[PDB]
């Protein structure tokens, strides 16, 4: 940037924001991403100051512009979770966008933010009436996304399944045999929530996690379940089983149920695609050290799906 | 629409598709999932074998000095020249880290290798990518017919309001019109 070293960041930000106003196509997103980088990473003390100017783009007619805004909310809240107090309303309104691609981006962003918000609640020295209400909002929005499992749109259902997966994992404890993604080592989980916390109740969250899992297990035996939603749910269960092996039981049961009752509406190539994913996920659970207790059942299913013995062995310890 | 087209050697089926899609204004990359590169030889049981590091131009030259007349008559020198014109070397799917809306594979074995690999990368975003297979035989005429079929599918997809909601119905129409099966799954970034 010419004469950049002579500018204040704030001046540069205002210049770029006005530039972005001049531009009437998607290339304005490149400008707005430069603004994002400056007020989130270079100088986050400017984040509050410029928040309304970025958030104003949520009304832009461009799909990609509104998706950009959702991503910005995500980064802004990771930098400073207290901004959720003034951005949860916008994020929930964006969940409700007329365009499904904007909706889907909002679901992925909530899948990132819910656990950040819950950590904030767990860590908070003191908790305001506004911060309580903000948690009520996050939690009700999590509930709305769980309800999107009954959307009439296949892509929204797929995204809702992934949000639900993340919720089950967050609201259950890590254990000795949990296989934890590198990225996620420091994410909050149930076991990190003090039993005597003045506001967040361990027992309530435990029940919501179990109820979230039940909703997913019910969804999977729904007679009209699509090929993509069923393969998504199968992979979600395998992830859950590996990160939270106290539910491995529930996962193997779902897999046996699906294997004995394939949803009749799946077309021939859809049945094959699903069956291939069932086998993949069974092999994946078998490799997990906690699958000790389920190995005879897993092996039987795998032999039924035609897996050669040599392939089963290759996936054993 | 950002598409990746994947074969075994990244020589023929995926490069024929790369070429048609590219010329028709799609954003497209191509890969192979095979362990090595295989090219036809003087008998069906004696293929030529190369490392994925080897350039199209180095293969061209190696084949030119082996049997100029054979590799002219079997279209391979022209194929390799065509490939050199798109990019310098075959690319292995397992070594790339790019984002697509749609990944098309040219046989079931390649589809299994794509799925196995993506399913083994840790998801960061949970953004889905749709993976669709069509069985295309590995020869020039099939590669060409398969490339046009893939181009027609991509064009259909360009044209739908809502890719994720309509793609299965579209694939079923394609199965019906082509008589070819289209496996379909999602993986997650």
């Amino acid at each position: 940037v010419p004469r950049g070293s002579h500018m204040t960041t704030s001046e540069r930000v205002v210049d770029l924001l006005n530039q972005a106003a001049l531009i009437t196509n998607d290339s304005k997103i490149t400008v707005l991403k430069q603004v994002q980088e400056l007020i989130i990473n270079k100088d986050p003390t400017l984040l509050d100051n410029f928040l309304d100017e970025i958030i104003a783009f949520q009304a832009d007619k461009s799909i990609e512009v509104r998706k950009f805004v959702i991503g910005f909310i995500e980064e802004a809240c990771k930098r400073d979770i207290e901004l959720l107090l003034k951005l949860i309303a916008n994020l929930n309104m964006l969940l409700r966008d007329e365009n499904v691609n904007v909706v889907k981006k909002a679901i992925l962003t909530m899948t990132q933010l819910y656990k950040v918000a819950l950590q904030w609640m767990v860590k908070s020295r003191v908790i305001s009436e506004l911060q309580e209400a903000c948690w009520d909002m996050v939690s009700a929005m999590a509930g709305d996304i769980i309800l999107l499992l009954d959307s009439d749109n296949d892509g929204i259902r797929t995204h809702a399944i992934k949000f639900v997966e993340g919720l089950i994992v967050t609201l259950s404890p890590r254990m000795a045999d949990s296989e934890i993604p590198r990225r996620q080592e420091h994410d909050i989980s149930l076991d990190r929530i003090p039993r005597d916390h003045p506001y967040i109740q361990y027992n309530v969250l435990w029940e919501e996690g179990k109820a979230a899992l039940e909703q997913l297990l019910k969804f999977m035996v729904h007679p009209a379940i699509s090929s993509i939603n069923l393969t998504t749910a199968l992979g979600s269960l395998a992830n859950i089983a590996r990160q939270r092996p106290m539910f491995m039981s529930e996962v193997i049961q779902a897999y046996e149920t699906l294997h004995a009752n394939l949803p009749p509406t799946l077309a021939k190539s859809q049945v094959s695609s699903v069956r291939k994913n069932l086998k993949l996920h069974l092999l994946s659970v078998l490799k997990h050290p906690a699958s000790l207790e389920f190995q005879a059942q897993i092996t039987t299913l795998l032999v039924d799906l035609g897996t050669p013995q040599a392939e089963i062995a290759r996936n054993m310890p | 629409l950002r598409v990746a087209v994947v074969s075994s050697s990244n020589q023929n089926r995926s490069m024929e598709a790369h070429n048609i899609l590219s010329k028709r204004g799609f954003s497209v990359r191509s890969f192979g999932t095979g362990t090595h590169v295989k090219l036809p030889g003087p008998a069906p049981d004696k293929p030529n074998v190369y490392d994925f590091k080897t350039t199209y131009d180095q293969m061209y030259n190696d084949l030119l000095r082996k049997d100029k007349e054979l590799y002219t008559q079997n279209g391979i020198l022209h194929m390799l020249d065509r490939n050199k014109r798109i990019k310098p070397r075959p690319e292995r799917f397992q070594n790339c880290k790019d984002l697509f809306d749609l990944i098309l594979t040219c046989e079931e074995r390649v589809y299994d290798q794509v799925v196995e690999d993506l399913n083994s990368r840790e998801q960061e975003t949970c953004q889905p990518v749709h993976v669709v297979n069509v069985d295309i035989q590995d020869n020039h005429e099939e590669a060409t017919l398969g490339a046009f079929l893939i181009c027609e599918l991509c064009q259909c997809i360009q044209h739908t309001e809502d890719m994720e909601n309509e793609i299965d119905e579209l694939l079923q129409e394609f199965e019906e019109k082509s008589g070819r099966t289209f496996l379909h799954t999602v993986c997650f970034y």
